[PDB]
């Protein structure tokens, strides 16, 4: 359902989606 | 000829290190970068 340079950086979360699912 | 310009890899540097009373050894993390472009 939920689907959506100049110094910008996106840090990955500490817990992956798999670990949250676990 | 049409050419695409993309800025080359840049990103933050993090130092992973235990406390200095434990040891002086450190590791370095380059955020969002090929391991082949570090040097
Ligand atoms: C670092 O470790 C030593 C040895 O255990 C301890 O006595 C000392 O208080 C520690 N230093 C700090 C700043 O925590
Ligand atoms: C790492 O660089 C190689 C060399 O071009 C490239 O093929 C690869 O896609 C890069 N890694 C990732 C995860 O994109």
């Amino acid at each position: 359902k939920v689907t959506l340079f100049n110094g910008l950086t996106v840090l990955p979360p500490l817990l992956t989606d798999e670990m949250i699912a676990q | 000829e049409i050419l695409d310009i993309t800025p080359c890899s840049f990103g933050g540097v993090s130092v992973i290190t235990p406390g200095t009373n434990t040891s002086n050894q450190v590791a370095v993390l380059y955020q969002d970068v090929n391991c082949t472009e570090v040097p």
